[PDB]
This record gives structure tokens, C-alpha cells and sequence, in this order.
């Protein structure tokens, strides 16, 4: 059982009728020989576009951006390591993924986003925490789009610095108390790295930060001003506080991500 | 009824705390906790008085006094059953001939003729089913065919669970005599989730009692199944273990009163069977086999039981702490980690002075060998203990005979009693025959006629006088 | 949530088979409260299976307490 990017490595990418190439689990990394490895170069319609890389087409020269170093408002430098270059295109740091091209992705290598969790103990109704056979219960705050058919985790691309969670939340927190939870979101970090996606070519691939606030009491504090700051119905279906368990209703790479913070607190699983 | 409402309040304890020292270490929303921390500012429901001396480290037998009894009476629970369970709360300290007395008397029952202690683990676990199905049957039939009492905690997990689902069982068949199966249930006050409901004196004769699983914080549940409720107190919220003192006290002083039918009569004997268990289930079984009670454990589903299943055949020396090293990581494997070698060597000598005595001590060995069903395992092994203990003379195989028909089953004394190994003269059984005539059981008549019994021998002028 | 140990229920119940829910939906793992069997007991009454009726007072429901004024008047 070798932890590979499975998610990127599943057949017909998402929102494009193309297929990739079938990679099995010998053949994954640079490091194997695989002779009969034909990608089909494919990118985005909009991928020739603005802000994001016009790189759709990178035979040509047009990609010259500085490559594994912050290439000004493109950070283009992998958390986990120096990432390879071929014919001017980084290769995927952990394996082959049977397409080439931009993908829909932004820009080539790693894309940075930022995925905030909002963790609270689990209270019963005289205000003790609740129990498993042995740990105890969590609970994360989780939104629900109208059209996404999973519930998912309140992050979203860091397009910017510190406006990411606002960028994240301008259709969820607020506006004016956005900036006061920016200041909150100074806590600890769980996972920094490499993250699997359907999303991801041989060239462009999805990296991000795993920050996690937390709640000891469940009283008031941040909790309440927290609820406080709810300005919610903006652009968004629901959102609500949510029990963790393995069997969390989630989308499909989120729930990795509660697997190894339920091991910085001691939950249940 | 009303005596009972009476006696009850006159004659047993409770404890509580009169003296407020707050503690350090607050709880889980319940900072202000004074040691005990039970329902106030303090650990008090007395006057929160100076008691004319700030004594700090408040002292347990400087602290709490007694004082008669308001949480007595009967149980029903919300929405699950009908039938109505008795209950009491004691002190930490009361002699048990006043509980003997009070079973005995006031609740209504009669002197049983075995009394099966079961233990284990109390965390949750699982099993196989088939060993699952024949341990419910072999037990709700032993208890139902001998009239004996189970006594165990009454919490809703770990072993005291599954046993009470055997009982259930029972509840779906209810051929005849549903009353039949008896089971106490021994359990600390002070850790009861929803038990402020049941505080009221005078009496409580309907109190209905809801519960909910996972709505609880470490403070645990009641069973449901358990017909009869013993909650020991000491007077603190958050502790374990109160009833481990006074549960062995009591099925001592059981295991020594005498019962008397026809001629006969016997001191009731004991057995103690375990499940999965933990580490100090082991301690309670050395301690247990130490006073002479015999012990079965469950091949198969033991975190500590299984330990003893495998060791049971080695001989006494051949044992080593590598052995016991290597068994400890196969089969725990999560708290095998965490347990150091400064007690291994104390759990080689536990497992050492067990398997020495391989009198009392009795595997099951599920399915092998031996596999009759639960019941006669039980009963054998029982007798086997009876067997060994030291007589002088041969009253001993009339002790075995005189237990056997007391308990109403003849095949065990057909089965093995009367093998071989005796040399029993017919004169040697005109006791119990006058026993086995009285309670009307023709099966011992009919046995002991094969035998050879001399009716014409047998009714002298003096026992037709004592039989009219 | 626990809602779908309640789907399998009603699974086991549109199909006529009784044996599976009592061979493997019941067997343990649910901690299951007899207040949560009161709709699919209606669905077993209506069409007229009474296995499923003696299944569900095996597990312990209790009939004084099923029959109120508003679920008479839905059987009716």
C-alpha cells in the first residue's frame, strides 16, 4: 500500500473530456524507466488568459518566470523541496500523473493556498465534553456550497497573503470583523506540503498550509464573538458546526487533512 | 410496604462531606470543586462553616460523617421495560449480615444454593459468536436450573453488559418461572450519570430513570437488564473502586452461612469466572484463588484471559520473563509499549503462584476438548475443587453427594459421583435419600435404587415418624 | 449521523425478508433506542407483515407507547 497521489492519477480530469495516460503503481516516479509514457499535453481553455500563467502553449518562450523562487506577485517555489525542470516546465515532485499542460490550474509547479480549521471540544448539555470509547469529540465549523455536492472546508486560494482567509471568507465571515479573525489566525499549523488533487499535470500541482485555531473553553472568549462574526449569508448555501468522525460527509482529500489533526489533540477515529 | 419504609432509614448509613477545602485542580467546567466538589460552592449540603480549624488536606476519616439513608426504594426505567428493579444506597462501611438480612427479609429472597461471581474487563469489547451464543446459553441455564445468584457491577459496559444481555435472552423466552434469574449489581454512587433524580426520602417507590449513552462525561451509566441495585458511597463525585472493599467482604460472609433442607445442609459455595479483563482482573483472580474459591476462565476473547489460557500447560519454572514479554506484545499491543519492566517481574510471579494451584484453577478450552457446554465445565470444576480440599475420612464423597442434590440436576452425579473410586456401602445413603424423599425428586430415588438401597432396610420405625 | 442504520432498516423492511435484519442489522453495533423504530413499525403494519412485527417487540417496543392519538388517526 504505497502512498501515492491517487486522486491525481484517476482517470477523466475533472470539467474536460480528456483522459490521461495509465499510470500504474510501478511507473510512478521520475526515477523508474517508462519508455512508452505519452501524456497528452492539455490545458485550460481560459488558461491563456490574465493574472493566471499564460504558460498554456510553453514550447514557445513566453515561460521565463524564475523557477523554485518567488518570481514576484507568483510565488513559484515549492514547500517541499527544489522541483526539477525539463524543456523549461517543472516536472511533478511525486510522481508521474499521465497529462501534460497547465491543467486548470493557475500557474505552473506548485499553487499555494491556504486551508484554515476551526476546531471546538464537543459539549453535552451540562457542559462537560463528550466521550468515544476512549477520546473525545470535535467539532469543526463547515460550509456547504449550493452547487458543489460536498461539504467542504471554509479555505481557498491564496491569492493573496492575509487576504486568503478573506479570500476564503469574503462570502462567509464579513468584511470588517474579517480583518479581526485575520488576527486570530495566528495559531498553529498542522500540514504544510504536497496536497493530492484531480487537478494535478506533470507541470502543475496543488501545495498548502494547514493552520489550525482551536477552542479550549466553550463558553465565550473567541466562541462567542466568533458567532458573533457571523455575517454568513452572503454568497453561500449554509454553514454549520459539524461532529468529526471517519465517516465525516466531506470532500474526498479534506478528511486527510482531519486524520492527522485529530493526532494533535487525541480524537477519536 | 411500609415496613420497609421503615426499617430501611433506621438501620443503614450514608456519608457526606462537612467540611469545604477547595481543591486545585479544577474540572471539566467544574472549578469550584472542594475535594469532593459534589453540589454547592463547596463540597458540602451543610452549614459552610469554619469548623473552628482551617485543616488543610481534609481527611476522609477527619472529614465525613455518617447519617441515615434518602436514596433508597425501587427503579423503573423510562421507556424500556416495564418490571420494577429494587435499589438501595449504603455507606462504605455497613457489616454485611445487615445487607444479608435485608435480601434475605425485606426484598424477598430465598437462600440461594451458588453464588457465581463474575468479573472482568471493564472497557468495551467483542467476540466471536459462536463462542458468544454457547457462553449466554451455558450460563442463563446454569443459573436457571440451580437457583443461584449473579453478582456483578452494574455498569452499562465491558463484561457486566454482556452478561446482562444474556439475561435479556432469558426475557425473550420466559418459559416458567421469570422471577428465577436474580442478579445484584454492586456499584459506586458517586459515579452515576443521571442519579439526582433518585434522591428522595421516604421512599421512592416509583422513580423513573432515563439514561443516555455518550450524553455522560467519565461518570458512567446504569445497566438496565440487573435486577436488584447496590450503590456503595463514600462521599466523593470522581472516584473508582469504592466497591472493590466491601463486594469481597460480602461474598465472604455469603459463602459461609449454612443452608438446610430435608436433613441436609451445606455452606454455599462460590465460583468466580472471568472474561477478557485487564491488569488488575488478574490481581482479583490471584487474590481470589488464594482463599480456596475456584476460578474458570473463557479460552478465546481475553486481553488477560488468553495470557492464561496458553500458560495454563506449561509447568511452574518453565515460565520466563522473556515468555511473558514476548506474550504481553503479541496480545495487547497498544499498552504494550507503555508497561515497564519493574512489573513484569511482579506479573511472572502473579502467573507463577496461579498455575501452580492446577486444582483450582480451570480453562475452558472452547470447542477442543472437553466442550460439553458451559454449565457441566462449571459445575466440575466446582466439584473438582470440593474434591481436593482436605478431609479426614470419606465425608467428603458424602459432602459431594449432599451438594449435588441439593442442586436439582441428577446427570452430573450419575455422570461422575457414581463412576468409580468409592467403595460406598448402602448404608452410607440412607440420609439423603430422606432428603431427595421429602423435596419430591423421584430422579435420586430411582438413582439410588439402582444403586441398591434396601427399602425393607431402609424405613425404620423412627424415620417413618421423622418423615410424618 | 446514525440516519443510515435507520435506511438499512427500511431496505430490510421494503423488501419482504426478514432474515437479513435479523441476521446482521440487528446483531450489534447500532445502540439503537426502541424510540427510533416508530416510523418503519408503521410501514410494517400497514402492509401487513407480521414478522416484522414480532421482530420489533423482540427488540422491545413498547405498544402502550407507540399508539398515540395522531398515529391512530394516520392508520385509520
Amino acid at each position: 500500500g504505497d502512498s501515492y497521489h491517487v486522486n491525481a492519477r484517476h482517470l477523466l480530469y475533472p470539467n474536460c473530456p480528456v483522459t490521461r495516460f495509465p499510470v500504474p503503481n510501478e511507473k510512478v516516479p521520475w526515477e523508474t524507466e517508462f519508455l512508452i509514457y505519452d501524456p497528452p499535453f492539455y490545458t485550460a481553455e481560459r488558461k491563456d488568459a490574465a493574472a493566471m500563467d499564460p504558460m498554456g502553449d510553453t514550447l514557445e518562450p513566453l515561460s521565463t518566470i524564475q523557477y523554485n523562487v518567488v518570481d514576484g506577485l507568483r510565488d513559484r517555489r515549492s514547500f517541499h523541496g527544489p522541483y526539477t525542470v525539463q524543456a523549461g516546465l517543472p516536472l511533478n515532485p511525486m510522481g508521474r500523473t499521465g497529462l501534460r499542460g497547465r491543467g486548470s490550474l493557475s500557474c505552473f509547479g506548485p499553487n499555494h493556498t491556504l486551508y484554515p480549521m476551526v476546531t471546538r471540544w464537543r459539549r453535552n448539555e451540562d457542559g462537560a465534553i463528550c466521550r468515544k470509547s476512549i477520546k473525545k469529540m470535535l467539532e469543526v465549523l463547515v460550509v456547504k456550497l449550493p452547487l458543489s455536492e460536498h461539504w467542504a472546508l471554509p479555505g481557498g486560494s491564496r491569492e493573496p497573503g492575509e487576504m486568503l482567509p478573506r479570500k476564503l471568507k469574503r462570502i462567509l465571515r464579513q468584511e470588517h470583523w474579517p480583518s479581526f479573525e485575520n488576527l486570530l489566525k495566528c495559531g498553529m499549523e498542522v500540514y504544510k506540503g504536497y496536497m493530492d488533487d484531480p487537478r494535478n499535470t506533470d507541470n502543475a500541482w496543488i501545495e498548502t498550509v494547514a493552520v489550525s485555531v482551536h477552542f479550549q473553553d466553550q463558553n465565550d472568549v473567541e466562541l462567542n464573538r466568533l458567532n458573533s462574526n457571523l455575517h454568513a449569508c452572503d454568497s453561500g448555501a449554509s454553514i454549520r458546526w459539524q461532529v468529526v468522525d471517519r465517516r465525516i460527509p466531506l470532500y474526498a482529500n479534506h478528511k486527510t487533512l482531519l486524520q492527522k489533526a485529530a493526532a494533535e489533540f487525541g480524537a477519536h477515529y | 410496604q411500609e415496613s420497609l419504609s421503615s426499617w430501611i432509614p433506621e438501620n443503614i448509613k450514608k456519608k457526606e462531606c462537612v467540611y469545604f477545602v477547595e481543591s486545585s485542580k479544577l474540572s471539566d467546567a467544574g472549578k469550584v470543586v472542594c475535594q469532593c466538589g459534589y453540589t454547592h460552592e463547596q463540597h458540602l449540603e451543610e452549614a459552610t462553616k469554619p469548623h473552628t480549624f482551617q485543616g488543610t488536606q481534609w481527611d476522609p476519616k477527619k472529614h465525613v460523617q455518617e447519617m441515615p439513608t434518602d436514596a433508597f426504594g425501587d427503579i423503573v426505567f423510562t421507556g424500556l421495560s416495564q418490571k420494577v428493579k429494587k435499589y438501595v444506597r449504603v455507606s462504605q462501611d455497613t457489616p454485611s449480615s445487615v445487607i444479608y438480612h435485608l435480601m434475605t427479609q425485606h426484598w424477598g429472597l430465598d437462600v440461594p444454593n451458588l453464588l457465581i461471581s463474575v468479573t472482568g474487563g471493564a472497557k468495551n469489547f467483542n467476540m466471536k459468536p459462536r463462542l458468544k451464543s454457547i457462553f449466554r446459553r451455558g450460563l442463563v441455564k446454569v443459573a436457571q436450573t440451580t437457583g443461584a445468584w449473579i453478582i456483578t457491577g452494574g455498569s452499562h459496559t465491558g463484561v457486566m453488559k454482556q452478561v446482562g444481555e444474556a439475561v435479556r435472552d432469558f426475557s425473550l423466552s420466559s418459559s416458567y418461572k421469570e422471577g428465577e434469574l436474580i442478579t445484584i449489581g454492586v456499584a459506586t454512587w458517586g459515579t452515576v450519570h443521571r442519579r439526582e433524580g433518585l434522591i428522595h426520602p421516604t421512599g421512592s417507590f416509583p422513580a423513573e430513570y432515563i439514561l443516555d449513552e455518550d450524553g455522560q462525561g467519565n461518570l458512567t451509566c446504569l445497566d438496565s437488564n440487573h435486577s436488584h441495585f447496590i450503590l456503595v458511597d463514600d462521599g466523593t463525585h470522581g472516584q473508582y473502586g469504592v466497591e472493590i472493599p466491601l463486594r469481597t467482604r460480602l461474598e465472604k460472609f455469603i459463602s459461609e452461612q449454612t443452608k438446610e433442607r430435608g436433613g441436609v445442609a451445606i455452606k454455599i459455595p462460590i465460583v468466580c469466572v472471568v472474561l477478557e479483563g485487564g491488569p488488575g482482573t488478574l490481581h482479583t483472580i490471584d487474590n481470589a484463588t488464594t482463599n480456596g474459591t475456584p476460578c474458570v476462565v473463557v479460552e478465546g476473547s481475553g486481553r488477560v484471559a488468553d495470557v492464561i489460557a496458553q500458560v495454563a500447560n506449561l509447568p511452574v519454572s518453565d515460565i520466563t520473563i522473556s515468555l511473558i514479554q514476548q506474550k504481553l506484545s503479541v496480545f495487547f499491543q497498544e499498552m504494550f509499549e507503555t508497561f515497564t519492566e519493574s512489573r513484569i517481574v511482579e506479573w511472572t510471579k502473579k502467573i507463577q503462584d496461579i498455575v501452580r494451584r492446577r486444582q483450582l484453577l480451570t480453562v475452558f478450552r472452547e470447542g477442543k476438548d472437553g466442550q460439553q457446554d458451559v454449565d457441566v465445565a462449571i459445575l466440575q470444576a466446582l466439584l473438582k475443587a470440593s474434591r481436593s480440599q482436605d478431609h479426614f475420612g470419606h465425608e467428603n464423597w458424602d459432602h459431594q453427594l449432599k451438594l449435588a442434590v441439593a442442586w436439582n440436576r441428577v446427570d452430573i452425579a450419575r455422570s461422575e459421583i457414581f463412576m468409580d473410586e468409592w467403595q460406598w456401602k448402602p448404608s452410607d445413603l440412607h440420609p439423603t435419600m430422606t432428603a431427595a424423599l421429602i423435596s419430591n425428586k423421584p430422579e435420586f430415588v430411582k438413582l439410588f435404587l439402582e444403586n441398591g438401597v434396601q427399602l425393607k432396610e431402609f424405613v425404620t420405625w423412627d424415620t417413618l415418624l421423622y418423615l410424618y
